[PDB]
């Protein structure tokens, strides 16, 4: 469900326990820390937790700084690394086009593409808090 | 004496490079694409003078060797090192191709590290 | 966790693989980041990362690490300055192999702490037991004489340079003597430090026993000096002429080098200069037979050699007759050797091929070839009215490469030769079978300006070219007042309206300053007095040299000490190119 | 106006190239050359116009094809380089997915696209929605 | 060898007239057309499918249609032949056909099938029976033929029609009969008058919708980005309307098309971003040619101050691009030139090639009294460390800056020498004509322009144009010079004497000149000059010009007349006043 | 347990 529809994008309260335990649920479903990021995977997310928990769309707001992009929102455990794709891997005849390596470069600010990755040493302490104001 | 040793395939993409000298950079590498294998036909002498820069280059059929200097080198010396390193590298491992490249791109670095040193062909 | 990469549509992170214990792993990243460094990514976040982390095996990740140095040397020295006390730390360690490589790879780091943190590995290796740790040492001390300035021992080192050229192995003198021939780039105070009569002994022993790459430093050294005596001249003369070498072509066009620029004797009765006219032509005949890019250096040194002293290659033309598999370069160098050395014995061996190479597919080889004809009629004396025939029946072939190139070496004939040629004028210039590219045009110019006793419609054809005055060309007043200073005599009240018409567009038409300079040096002339004009424009003038396409004398004993350099390759002055 | 519309992967071969205006066969086969060399050097953080003598080359890295539309220093350039991006919009919804394999094995369509697309050294439709139902009717 | 292989293949499957099928030609040709796409070229019976064009199956006939766009050739009855079934494609009621046959007419460009097609194509445009598709590729094919040959293109009576085009409710035709206008608005702007108020109406109806509106024309919440940009390049052909309503609606479009601009974005994607930007270039672009509306040309400025400190370096190029007219105008003169400095900003920190080139462009435009010498300082430092292929344009615009805001021509003279140094290899001819020129008519930098240039040519590594300027105003002014100790006229020949012999033939034939000018001043160098125009390495010389000058100024110095010499070498008159001609040659450059 | 990226078209 939640994989297949991330994978075919090629072309009340909100408290934080209960999105650490939701973003827990995720990753052991499997459907993040192997997957690029887009604008179309980011309403899919929101629209399938709206759909699923009937959760409010404030929470995934992520850091509009260059490199790291941490989530600012509390309870969600889901940070973006910057991936830098190698050379032997935008040659390959069977990628697609409109894809997130080549489709979402173009769209951050800093013109670096984004993945997702699971980070627990944001389950202690805010990051937001400390980082910027 | 040597400024560069540039291997380049058969469409422009470097595979080895090295910078010896601090009149050598990213500009010295793209101009000898842009003006030397991106050109027409008729191939004139091997020894090209672009921006007070002069390239040798050598073809092996299938890979291009060049050597980039900026001043008074011996002529026929930068040459018989070019062709003492496609000997070795035959001697090495066969013919010259991608695959050899790839296969033994530590190995080239080594020889590299070895049979040059600041433009000097120093015997191994 | 910065800097993450891919591996084919994965995501895996390099810096925990780096700090790992897999060293295999730490390996293959690090083989992964010098393969993104070779195609051109700044993976220059990973340096405290690739040197601090030095705690594996020594030799494959030490090379590796010191390549990603020497590579990024050019960094800053806050992130340079991480583990640089740990990596400077290497002139005790138990392998040589390991100290050469450090120093050769610390020599290329200019930093600001370089000439006060290099000088202790650097002299605490130069009195070393292996002699590629001393070689290694001699290239870094010219590596950080390169930048030329006052170090904190560079006395030291320069005392250390010429106590390593005495000293034993041959490949480390060789390189320290590289290493003052490299500091003697440019003019200090202690510029070429001779020290003769044990010296000399010293280099002369080391050439003898010496490797395959040494003997061109050597030599490189030795052709810069001049010494003064005679039974020392014979013996470096005797030492120098064994040169076969298998590196085919440097050895041997270096020692070429040191045997011209070392002739200082009488050029018509010393014996042994004629011993050495004899002893080059082996070498500069049999260096010709190998690869095409050192075959294009020795033709372009031969040509040097052969317009300085034509008495080398003269007696052996057979081996420069151009061949059907040659490429366009030696085809051309050939040729122009050829033409050179046409002498009065082989012109039916010449002329046959050049008038073969007329019919040739490659249009530069054939403008060479067509003006080869011409060169090779200046040259020879009983042949100059058969080439003019053969170029007359060239250009009746109407070909527009051919006329164009065949009409400049017709004007040097017949500025050769002012009265045998009397005839071809009122059919060539009636042809104008081309749209001439201006050296054609100048000589067309200058054919019709001169000799104009037999060309009396010269006016027409002036004219037309007079109207479209947008050219490269100052001979169409340079010529037109020569002719029309004793024709506008012989007729008066005649032409007026062309000896002042292009004065008038030379004066106030033309924006160059020297066509305004030369149309009123005109103008003030023949204004005043036609018999002075007729006396200083239609004076009599000197026939030119037999070799045609000569450089300058001064250029020429310029080149004479760059036989083996990039000056002889280029045909230019050395600073064409810095 | 539109000179010509070039996709060039970074190995060095051609896979389309529709020539607009009136060139030469040695002509076709240098400024192939030279919009390689231009172009498969600069990298992403540069811009998207490069000028040749007089042109307007606007180009776009698509999963190492290369998008090279030419123009004269007349025209909107953010114009023609959303008209790339729309052309490889056609060629994506055309399929499921599209890449270099693709565009290789079903050049009878890409023709057809950019055909029912550019013309003339102009566009013919801006739209997608009606090249897709021209290409499902055409497709019987 | 798999090229070969092939070519083998191919030869086996149509080589003579073997047995083979329709579907097995087809698949042969689509082959053949794939080997091609490889680089290779076959032409075997090219006349098997030019006579399989009249056929029925559509995807055989586009096939047949795209191997005879993509192989040309000149055949005559191959090409009857074709031109027969485009006649016959036109002359049928099949849309597909039609269309295919206008593609190819399109892409084909034969001067017999313009001469042919020339009156037919039109009536078909006009035709209301033919669909919507056809009529946006007749309009392009017509263009294309209007291109090809704008001589037989007629002036119809169907212009009437061609204007009623715009009113369309299907829009691709009004994007071809947009571009069609646009190419012949400039030859006939009194027969498309009417379709600039047309116009207007269709912009205004395009920006004035909202979301509802235009199901599958939109872009990204972006009302017809490539039609707005069409209608936007067609008024910018056209002069501004002398009609007070259309004028005002022509402003409340521009107006809302700023405030869409200042507006906040919808959505975060940058091709919606890039969608809404274009036509805000092209409006400010259509702003900036008119220079109408002082309330536009300031927000203008203003948005193109604001857009230039964005982070897109394909934005800020386009920032700096569409400001060079801008520059030009008198009322936001000041406000184009209150970032200067960040202009020089931009041409330092540097990150494009072109984007420099651009920053020069609109430093060289802007620069009218704002600061010539920072500018040209500037200039030159970019030069300094600039490329080694677009740096003669640059030499151009600094010497044209400089030759044309300087009050004392001390600095100009400083700032030739300064150009000729620093990169002598690319200077124009043009630059030393016009230094010379200057020197020549001025009459207060003649003193100070030898001992500079006499000073310049003293360091080793000078260039040949410094020879060639060093020689000519020496040979001019050497009087001038001659009390100071360090510049006697033996040194003033030895040091180009020196410089005489291993420099180029013009050059050594301007220092033959500046060898008699200096036999003719002073009486004390005439020994050692006249020896060497009397030596034989310039009597005997091969060139025919230092021949001529060698000879006749060895003939001229011996006529045992100083009066005559004197009148002969004289001093030089000024140069007419001349009109540009390093402009000439920047406008033949670019 | 996370998966692969869909990278390759099938």
């Amino acid at each position: 469900g939640l994989r297949e529809r991330l994978l075919q994008a090629r072309g009340r309260a909100m408290s934080y326990k209960l999105a650490i335990d939701m973003s827990h649920f995720i990753k052991e479903k499997g459907g993040l820390e192997g997957i690029y990021y887009s604008d179309r995977r980011h309403r899919i997310l929101d629209i399938y937790l709206e759909k699923e928990e009937g959760i409010i769309p404030d929470w995934q707001n992520y850091t509009s700084g260059p490199g790291v992009r941490y989530p600012l929102f509390f309870g969600w455990l889901w940070k973006l690394v910057p991936v830098n794709v190698s050379d032997e891997a935008q040659e390959d005849e069977t990628h697609c086009l409109v894809h997130p390596a080549q489709t979402s470069q173009w769209d951050d600010p800093w013109g670096e593409v984004l993945a997702w990755k699971f980070d627990p040493k944001l389950a202690y302490t805010y990051e937001a808090f400390i980082r910027y104001p | 004496m040597i400024g560069g040793l540039f291997i380049y395939n058969h469409k422009g993409e470097v595979l080895i490079s090295r910078v010896y000298r601090d009149d050598i950079g990213r500009n010295a590498v793209d101009a000898f694409r842009v003006n030397v294998i991106h050109a027409r036909q008729q191939v004139r002498s091997p020894v090209t003078n672009i921006a007070r820069t002069s390239f040798f280059h050598v073809k092996r059929s299938n890979i291009w060797l060049a050597a980039v200097t900026k001043q008074n080198v011996n002529a026929a010396m930068v040459f018989e090192f070019l062709y003492k390193m496609c000997d070795v590298m035959a001697a090495y491992f066969g013919k010259i191709s991608e695959e050899n490249i790839k296969n033994n791109f530590v190995l080239i670095y080594e020889l590299l590290d070895e049979i040059l040193d600041f433009g000097y062909p120093q015997n191994s | 966790k910065y800097f993450t990469t891919n591996k084919k549509g994965e995501i895996f992170e390099l810096k925990a693989e780096l700090n790992n214990e897999k060293k295999e792993k730490r390996k293959e990243a690090v083989k992964k980041v010098i393969a993104a460094m070779t195609v051109g990514k700044d993976v220059s976040s990973l340096f405290p990362d690739v040197v601090n982390c030095m705690q594996t095996d020594n030799l494959e990740l030490k090379k590796l690490v010191y390549l990603y140095l020497m590579n990024y040397a050019k960094s800053q020295p806050d992130m340079a300055i991480m583990a640089v006390n740990s990596f400077v730390k290497d002139c005790e360690d138990p392998n040589p192999l390991i100290r050469a490589l450090a120093v050769r790879t610390m020599g290329c780091i200019r930093v600001d702490k370089i000439t006060e943190y290099l000088c202790e590995p650097l002299r605490k290796c130069l009195k070393d037991e292996d002699p590629y740790v001393r070689k290694t040492a001699a290239v870094c001390v010219a590596k950080l004489h390169d930048i030329n300035a006052q170090m904190v021992e560079d006395q030291g080192f320069l005392d250390s340079l010429r106590d390593l050229i005495a000293d034993s192995n041959p490949m480390v003198v060789a390189n320290a003597v590289a290493a003052l021939s490299e500091i003697s780039e440019s003019h200090p105070n202690s510029n070429l430090l001779d020290l003769n009569p044990q010296n000399i002994n010293k280099l002369l022993t080391a050439l003898n026993e010496c490797t395959e790459w040494g003997q061109i430093f050597i030599l490189d050294c030795l052709s810069n000096y001049n010494p003064k005596d005679d039974r020392e001249a014979q013996s470096i003369c005797e030492r120098v002429t064994p040169r076969l070498s298998h590196a085919n072509s440097a050895v041997v066009l270096s020692a070429v080098k040191v045997l011209m620029k070392f002739l200082e004797l009488l050029p018509k009765d010393s014996d042994y200069y004629n011993m050495l006219l004899k002893k080059l032509a082996p070498p500069l005949v049999t260096l010709l037979s190998g690869e095409p890019e050192v075959q294009y250096v020795a033709l372009r040194n031969i040509n040097l050699i052969v317009q300085k002293r034509p008495e080398i290659l003269k007696q052996e033309i057979k081996v420069f007759f151009v061949k059907y598999n040659d490429p366009i370069y030696v085809k051309l160098e050939k040729l122009d050797i050829m033409i050179r050395l046409a002498s009065q014995a082989n012109i039916a061996q010449v002329l046959a091929e050049l008038k073969e190479y007329a019919t040739e597919v490659d249009v530069d080889f054939v403008r060479k070839a067509v003006r080869a004809i011409g060169r090779c009629a200046i040259k020879v004396e009983q042949s100059a009215e058969r080439c003019v025939s053969t170029l007359l029946d060239l250009i009746q072939t109407k070909v527009n490469y051919v006329v164009q190139e065949a009409i400049v070496v017709i004007r040097d004939i017949f500025r050769k030769y002012p009265n045998k040629y009397e005839s071809i004028i009122a059919t060539l210039c009636e042809n104008l079978d081309s749209l001439d590219e201006p050296d054609a045009r100048a000589a067309m110019i200058w054919i019709v300006g001169e000799y104009a006793e037999r060309i009396d419609n010269a006016d027409e054809l002036l004219e037309s070219f007079l109207e479209g005055f947008h050219d490269e060309s100052t001979q169409v007043q340079l010529t037109l007042l020569t002719a029309i200073v004793k024709l506008f005599l012989k007729k008066p009240s005649e032409t007026q309206e062309l000896v002042q018409q292009v004065l008038s567009l030379a004066t106030q038409d033309s924006d160059n300053p020297d066509l305004r300079d030369r149309g009123y040096i005109y103008w003030r002339l023949l204004s005043t007095d036609p018999v002075t004009a007729k006396e200083v424009v239609l004076s009599e003038k000197p026939l030119i040299s037999e070799e045609t396409d000569l450089i300058e004398p001064t250029l020429l004993d310029e080149l004479i000490c760059h036989i083996g350099s990039l000056a002889s390759v280029y045909h230019k002055p050395p600073n064409a190119f810095v | 106006m539109i000179r010509f519309i070039l996709i060039q992967n970074r190995a060095g071969k051609t896979r389309l190239a529709k020539w607009y205006m009136q060139f030469d066969d040695d002509e076709k086969q240098k400024l192939i050359e030279e919009v390689h060399a231009v172009v498969t050097v600069r990298d992403a953080k540069h811009t998207n116009f490069v000028e040749f003598r007089n042109f307007k080359i606007i180009y776009r890295r698509y999963a190492g094809l290369y998008f090279c539309i030419c123009v004269d220093v007349n025209d909107n350039n953010l114009a023609y380089l959303e008209a790339i991006h729309n052309f490889v919009e056609v060629l994506n919804e055309y399929f499921h997915c599209v890449s270099e394999l693709d565009l290789v094995f079903n050049f009878y369509k890409v023709y057809t696209v950019v055909d029912e697309m550019f013309l003339a050294g102009e566009i013919r439709e801006t739209s997608q929605t009606k090249v897709l139902k021209q290409l499902l009717m055409l497709q019987s | 060898k798999r090229i070969n292989k092939e070519l083998a293949n191919i030869r086996s499957k149509f080589k003579g007239d073997k047995a083979l099928d329709g579907y097995s030609k087809k698949k042969y040709v689509c082959k053949l057309l794939f080997i091609f796409l490889l680089g290779h070229d076959i032409d075997f019976g090219h006349m098997e499918a030019v006579n399989l064009l009249s056929s029925n199956r559509y995807t055989e006939k586009q096939i047949g249609y795209l191997f005879i766009s993509v192989l040309v050739n000149s055949n005559s009855e191959l090409i009857r032949l074709i031109n027969n079934a485009i006649k016959n494609d036109l002359a049928s009621r099949n849309p597909t056909f039609m269309g295919l046959a206008l593609h190819c007419i399109a892409n084909v460009g034969s001067r017999e099938m313009a001469e042919a097609f020339a009156g037919e194509i039109p009536k078909i445009l006009v035709a209301g029976d033919t669909m919507d598709s056809v009529k946006q590729s007749a309009a392009l094919c017509l263009l294309r033929l209007y291109r090809t040959s704008p001589d037989l293109v007629p002036m119809g009576d169907w212009t009437s029609r061609v204007v009623h085009l715009l009113n369309d409710q299907h829009l691709g035709v009004v994007t071809a009969a947009t571009s069609l206008i646009t190419t012949l608005a400039q030859k006939n702007p009194e027969e498309f008058k009417t379709s600039v108020s047309l116009a207007v109406s269709r912009l205004s109806r395009i920006v004035t919708s909202a979301s509802t509106d235009l199901q599958d024309y939109t872009y990204y919440f972006v009302p017809a980005p490539w039609l707005s940009v069409k209608l936007l390049r067609l008024l910018q052909c056209y002069p501004p309307p002398e009609d007070p309503a259309v004028r005002g609606r022509l402003t409340e479009c521009l107006e809302t098309i700023l405030n869409k601009a200042q507006e906040p974005p919808k959505s975060k994607k940058v091709q919606h971003s890039n969608a809404k930007n274009a036509v805000l270039f092209e409006a400010i672009s259509l702003i900036i040619h008119h220079d109408s509306e002082p309330n536009l040309l300031v927000r203008a400025c203003n948005q193109l101050g604001q857009f230039l400190q964005h982070r897109e370096t394909n934005l800020r190029y386009l920032a700096l691009e569409s400001m060079c007219t801008l520059a030009s105008s008198e009322f936001s003169h000041e406000a184009v030139k209150t970032h200067i400095e960040t202009v020089i900003n931009a041409l330092k920190t540097e990150r494009d090639v072109s984007v420099r080139q651009r920053a020069v462009d609109l430093l060289y435009a802007m620069c009218d009294r704002s600061n010539a010498q920072q500018i040209v300082a500037e200039m030159l430092s970019y030069l300094e460390t600039a490329d080694y292929s677009i740096r003669e344009e640059i030499v151009l615009k600094v010497a044209i800056l400089a030759e044309k805001y300087a009050v004392d021509y001390t600095w100009y003279v400083d700032t030739i020498l300064n150009l000729i140094r620093i990169a002598g290899d690319y200077v124009s001819e043009e630059v030393w004509y016009r230094v010379i020129q200057i020197v020549i008519n001025r009459d207060d930098v003649q003193g100070y322009a030898a001992k500079t240039v006499f000073e310049a040519l003293q360091a080793p590594a000078c260039h040949e144009n410094l020879v060639k300027v060093g020689g000519y105003i020496l040979g001019e002014f050497g009087n001038l010079i001659a009390g100071d100790p360090r510049s006697s006229p033996l040194i003033q020949f030895n040091l180009l004497h020196s410089k005489f012999h291993l420099c180029s033939v013009p050059t050594r034939a301007l220092l033959l000149s500046t060898y008699i000018k200096f036999v003719n001043l002073f009486p004390e160098v005439k020994a050692t000059i006249q020896d060497v125009l009397r030596s034989d390495s310039q009597l005997k010389n091969a060139d025919v010009e230092l021949q001529q000058r060698a000879v006749e100024y060895l003939r001229l110095s011996t006529v045992a007349s100083t009066d005559i010499l004197a009148t002969v070498l004289e001093e030089m008159p000024p140069f007419p006043e001349r009109e540009s001609s390093i402009l000439a040659k920047l406008k033949k450059k670019k």
